């Protein structure tokens, strides 16, 4: 429905030989240090002043396990992810209030630190349907809001 | 400051039940008499509000129109039901609020939410479906919606419901369970030269549909060859010898780790409830045909 | 009138109280009891003939509070705020005063129109969202006499918006809270960090700033002779004695376009009433430069109730 | 809001870019349009074919501006005067889809450039395209 | 009896007051100002439920 | 005082905008013109209004101050200074690119086939105010060249490349415009379409071959 087979498989192909361990702190590390006004919301992991202390602070490193693995998760079947967000979307909107542009910022920096893993093999095309795929996640995860 | 939490542990101290929701302005009736405690909040850890903290002992800063009521789901007239199944243990949840009977939202229910339901009802729970069986949607409000669940727990009101009357989901789906002894509960292939091989026809309840393509593939079809005794899987296509009939029922698989003994076995498998026509039905080809 | 009870040996003379709804406050000399006389019409002592008036409430949100990020609007803690969308979408934020007047500035008046243009043009396009969604048709578009000196405007509305939980009008305060370190809330309809229009209301605390390195930073001196123009931003400010500048928050953020018209809200903690002390006006500092214009509240307070009174 | 420590890290991180910045300005104008088809609502003449010389021209251009600024970081709107006006008084170009083109940027540098981009200069490289949309965009009317 | 004039954004919360009778006195302690509620019978603070009434 | 003027022009009905304001003359960026636009301005020449085109004919870019820009008119207008223009004696265009008027009575408009071996195809030619001119391919397709094909009255058009007989002599001034509908009969009856002012170095010169060669 939303992407085509032959975008479905490169997508599901790189995914493979993603270190799921070290992805989600480096992208959740990089946000907290671009724009740096989501260290309020992570308050319960510590010292984050200096960028050093972002990157090498165990809790957030762990918080992209979970952060990277509901995004394999959401990569399962696209037309549940209103359905498979629904739980987690509750989560960030009555008791974190997360605003929705930040899940469209994480996906972002998601995209450049899979390319910046990655380098050559990160064709253009191939990062097209990344930006469907988060454009959709950032929108599944919003659409709770009302 | 009146708080969900709050208020549960109000209607816990008339140990009625739970209660639906935290409720101001007392709209049911005026108060009387004069009050203690004003602007009440409580975390929920104490047993009753008066180990709870108060802002005000022995006042109240709202006036009598202001000051809250509360609303009780047991005192509510709230009984689950089953509608338009094969048996009275199938079909489309049901849940009467405030007198008006509706449906439940299909997301975020799980097997461990159809395990309390198939309890509550009062039918075996020996193998719970989380998909409704050859219903049609209905029409009303959907009291219930995302509602998430340990699995040991007497009744749903008490499982953490997120709000009565969101109605956020579409009302063409609706949460169904299947409650099932595990007797019923029959697979076959057929359509092909052996029983190995063919399309894969299921039978619950005397109900014959098929499987849905979604997630379909090798690992998963390992559960099915071993669970008809013919060996592993080799291929997902067959050769056709007969003309298999139509049906309208789908199975829907989610995952299989692909050790599991029975296809009953596999995680989340929704009977029901759902439609693929972009999907084909789900073939397979044992080893031993 | 429901028809009392009947007792023994009496006869009736009717006195009735009046009490305004939730949400507005009385405005009467009297208590408000109503005799019923011989010619029918009822009368309070002190009130006499005319009827007691209900009036909006200041700036007594529901829920009290605690763009380039902010904190998400749930609670619904700025009932005074309100859109406004041009020709070509280009929303923008206007406070509500009075209950039919809300406050903005001249240059939102001014797009796809003349640096001159009259009343007369803006007035059937501009579209206003008060409340969640409740769109409001506008009658009168009343711009500052001096437009290149204070951009400040008033919109007159057809008709009176009711009070609810969800709108609410700010007033005026009576002396001046823009004093350095006083961290006032302001709330958005303009572009977040992706410059896309935020489709959700958001706020952040800013502190005002010593209006001396406010003006250093953008127009190089305060010595007139030597003043040159060094915006980080490519455009002018407009600064003189009726602004006041407020920088960045703790996590560095600001005000980047579309926010004009938004409303330096500050909380009286004693009174507990929110007042507006200043009126964004340069919103397109954004992140790259370090602070934002704000019309003062109090230099306008005069001419506001002049031009309400007509 | 560069601070000295953050344009040091910009030169010395657009020094290290070298002859390569007009070819990732073309790679960045080519990964936006396709990534983005709206994008190429405002190119109403210009070949989208992947590969065009004039995408590679345009690319050259945008590149040689942005090494220009670097130059003149301290003073940006003069240095972009001329481009600010025609990117805002004659063509109209949204604020949007100046965050998308400085996105595709950065993800072109990070991916060609892997080994440079620490996370200290990701943020200090970040703030400076910032910098630059901000002054094109800041008449948008 | 005729209705109050209305106000804007306002309720108003009926009342009626008990005049004694001429060459009567009233026996009942209260003054006999009866309120409007919600249960559409008047009552006074002073009398409660019972009625007033006036002796000679 | 306000006088507009057509100058470098083949007539004085045909010409380049210029406007005196102020005091000082000038000339109108091109960009926002529109046929209705210059149906006004005919209004102000006196000029008949019977055709009426955007384009300019032969004239130079000149040197003057651009004193409006972005003029929208509908055509229902006194004059084009009572329609809003973005700014008074502002510009950001280019010095080159010069508003023109072309005010037709609607007789001197002829349509010409040259070149070919019958007068049903052959290249297209366009002369106006005796004029000589061509039509670039910008927006050319089969839909708008069956109008030339049908004001010549030789039937449909099949191919737009035709046979070369004889050659045709070179011309400056150009024409173009966006594109026809079909559903008229005068390439005249096709709106916003430009007499002269620019050149196409990347497009050539229209040709059409009709149904009834
Ligand atoms: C964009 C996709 C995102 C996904 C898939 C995601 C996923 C998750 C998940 C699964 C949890 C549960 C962790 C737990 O329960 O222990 C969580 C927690 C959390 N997330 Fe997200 N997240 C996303 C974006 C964000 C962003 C951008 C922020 C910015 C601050 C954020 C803030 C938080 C916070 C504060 C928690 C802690 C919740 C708690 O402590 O109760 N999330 N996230
Ligand atoms: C950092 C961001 C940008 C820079 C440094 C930049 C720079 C430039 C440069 C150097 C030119 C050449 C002008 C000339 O040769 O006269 C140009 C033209 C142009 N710009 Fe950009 N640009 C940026 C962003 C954008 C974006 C995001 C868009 C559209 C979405 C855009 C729209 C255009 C167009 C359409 C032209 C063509 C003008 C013509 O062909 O005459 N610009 N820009
Ligand atoms: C469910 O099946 C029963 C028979 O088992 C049938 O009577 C009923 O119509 C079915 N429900 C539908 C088709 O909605
Ligand atoms: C089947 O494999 C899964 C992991 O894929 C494991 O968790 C589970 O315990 C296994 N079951 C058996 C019976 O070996
Ligand atoms: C344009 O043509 C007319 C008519 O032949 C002529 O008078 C005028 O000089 C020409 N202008 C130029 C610049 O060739
Ligand atoms: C223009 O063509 C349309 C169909 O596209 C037709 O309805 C209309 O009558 C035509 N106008 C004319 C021939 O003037
Ligand atoms: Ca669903
Ligand atoms: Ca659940
Ligand atoms: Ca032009
Ligand atoms: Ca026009």
């Amino acid at each position: 429905v939303h992407l085509t087979p032959e975008e479905k498989s490169a997508v599901t192909a790189l995914w493979g030989k993603v270190n799921v361990d070290e992805v989600g702190g480096e992208a959740l590390g990089r946000l907290l240090v671009v724009y740096p006004w989501t260290q309020r919301f992570f308050e319960s992991f510590g010292d984050l002043s200096t960028p050093d202390a972002v990157m090498g602070n165990p809790k957030v490193k762990a918080h992209g396990k979970k952060v990277l693995g509901a995004f394999s998760d959401g990569l399962a079947h696209l037309d549940n992810l209103k359905g498979t967000f629904a739980t987690l979307s509750e989560l960030h909107c009555d008791k974190l209030h997360v605003d929705p542009e930040n899940f469209r910022l994480l996906g972002n920096v998601l995209v450049c630190v899979l390319a910046h893993h990655f380098g050559k093999e990160f064709t253009p095309p191939v990062q097209a349907a990344y930006q469907k795929v988060v454009a959709g996640v950032a929108n599944a995860l919003a659409h709770k809001y009302h | 400051n009146f708080n969900i939490d709050h208020a549960s542990v109000i209607c816990r101290q008339l140990e009625c039940g739970s209660a639906v929701s935290f409720s101001g302005s007392s709209n049911f009736g005026e108060g009387s008499g004069p009050i203690w405690f004003d602007d009440l909040i409580c975390n929920g850890n104490e047993s009753a509000l008066w180990n709870c903290k108060h802002q005000g002992w022995g006042k109240h800063n709202c006036d009598h129109a202001e000051d809250a009521g509360v609303i009780c789901s047991k005192g509510a007239d709230l009984s689950l039901r089953l509608v338009d199944g094969v048996t009275e243990c199938s079909g489309r949840l049901e849940v009467r609020f405030q007198g008006e009977w509706g449906t439940i939202c299909d997301d975020g229910w799980d097997s461990y939410d159809a395990a309390v339901a198939c309890k509550q009802l009062g039918c075996p729970t020996a193998v719970t479906a989380i998909g409704r069986v050859n219903a049609s949607k209905g029409f009303g409000h959907i009291w219930l919606d995302s509602v998430s669940c340990q699995g040991h727990e007497p009744a749903i009101w008490q499982c953490k419901h997120h709000e009565w009357g969101k109605h956020y989901c579409n009302h063409n789906e609706d949460a169904g369970v299947t409650c099932s002894d595990g007797s019923d509960l029959e697979l076959r292939l057929r359509g092909g030269g052996s029983r190995c091989a063919g399309t894969v026809e299921v039978e619950i309840q005397r109900l014959l549909g098929k499987v849905c393509d979604r997630g379909w593939g090798l690992k998963e079809a390992d559960v099915v060859c071993r669970q008809l005794g013919c060996g592993s899987a080799l291929k997902t296509s067959y050769q056709v010898y007969s003309k298999i009939q139509a049906t309208n029922t789908w199975l829907f698989l989610s995952s299989c780790n692909g050790n599991e003994t029975s296809l009953w076995d596999c995680k989340n498998w929704q009977w029901g409830g759902l439609t693929c026509d972009h999907y084909e039905e789900a073939k397979i080809t044992c080893s031993a045909h | 009138c429901p028809k009392p009870p009947e007792i023994a040996h009496g006869y009736v003379e009717h006195s009735v109280r009046y009490q305004c709804k939730n949400y507005y406050k009385l405005r009467t000399e009297g208590d408000g009891v109503y005799t019923l006389n011989n010619e029918k019409q009822w009368i309070n002592k002190a009130v006499g003939d005319k009827l007691p008036e209900c009036e909006a409430v200041c700036g007594k949100p529901k829920n009290p509070a605690n763009i380039l990020g902010g904190h998400l609007d749930a609670k619904g803690s700025f009932p005074w705020q309100a859109k406004m969308v041009s020709h070509h979408n280009l929303t923008t934020g206007a406070t509500l005063i009075n209950e039919q007047w809300l406050l903005t500035t001249a240059k939102n008046l001014f797009l796809n129109h003349s640096e001159n243009a009259t009343a007369k043009d803006i007035a059937p396009t501009l579209t206003l969202y008060v409340g969640k969604k409740q769109l409001v048709e506008i009658e009168k578009v009343v711009l500052h006499p001096n437009y290149s000196q204070v951009d400040i405007g008033l919109i007159k509305l057809k008709q009176k918006v009711s009070v609810n939980e969800r709108v609410m009008p700010i007033c005026l305060p009576s002396k001046d809270y823009a004093e350095v370190g006083r961290v006032g809330y302001v709330s958005g309809w303009g572009r977040n960090a992706n410059f896309k229009f935020t489709d959700h209301l958001k706020y952040v605390m800013l502190p005002v700033a010593d209006q001396d390195q406010c003006i250093r930073h953008y127009e190089g001196s305060t010595v007139p002779e030597k003043k040159t123009p060094k915006s980080p931003v490519g455009v002018q400010p407009i600064l003189n004695e009726h602004t006041f500048c407020a920088g960045m928050s703790k996590y560095q953020e600001d005000t980047c376009y579309g926010d004009a018209g938004s409303a330096f809200a500050v909380h009286d903690l004693e009174e507990d009433t929110w007042y507006a002390t200043g009126i964004l006006s340069f919103d397109k500092s954004c992140a790259v430069a370090e602070y934002g214009v704000y019309v003062k509240v109090t230099s306008i307070q005069d001419w506001v109730q002049k031009t309400i009174a007509e | 809001v560069l601070s000295p420590a953050d344009k040091t890290n910009v030169k010395a991180a657009w020094g290290k870019v070298g002859a390569h910045a007009g070819e990732y300005g073309a790679e960045a104008l080519e990964r936006m349009f396709l990534s983005f088809p709206t994008t190429k609502t405002y190119f109403p003449h210009f070949d989208l074919s992947h590969g065009s010389a004039q995408v590679k021209g345009h690319g050259k251009k945008v590149a040689d501006a942005l090494t220009n600024a670097v130059a003149h970081v301290d003073d940006m709107p003069n240095a972009l005067s001329a481009l600010s006006d025609l990117h805002a008084h004659k063509l109209r170009v949204d604020p949007v889809n100046f965050k998308l083109l400085s996105h595709c940027l950065l993800v072109t540098l990070a991916a060609h450039l892997p080994a440079e981009f620490t996370p200290a200069v990701h943020a200090s490289l970040d703030k400076f395209l910032a910098s630059v949309s901000t002054v094109l965009t800041s008449k948008y009317r």
